[PDB]
């Protein structure tokens, strides 16, 4: 996978005090083959270290 | 080597998928051709 849009982050702005999502687009790299996205066999991972 | 398509396969155009095409002789190793197809590009379009 490519990443294929920019990264968009939404917050409780101007406060900044609580954070709400984040945004991002996705596509196969180079349109060379398919991916299997199914949420039981792929993880996305999240950290913030 | 040419391929034609009768009103079955022809129904619609190959978008979005693998084509696969095998020549099996009588002795030796077949040879297996794979092209994922991109929406065709003109009145002939290379795909492979």
């Amino acid at each position: 996978l490519s990443l294929s849009g920019n990264v968009l982050y939404a917050v409780n702005y101007p406060t900044n005090t609580k954070s709400y999502w984040m945004y991002f687009t996705v596509s196969p790299s180079s349109g060379v083959s398919s991916v299997d996205l199914s949420p039981s066999t792929t993880a996305i991972s999240f950290t913030a270290a | 080597v040419m391929i034609l398509f009768g009103p079955g396969e022809a129904t619609n155009v190959f978008q979005y998928e693998t084509v696969t095409i095998q020549i099996t002789p009588n002795i030796g190793s077949p040879l297996t051709i794979s092209q994922y197809i991109y929406q065709p590009d003109g009145k002939v379009t290379v795909i492979g």
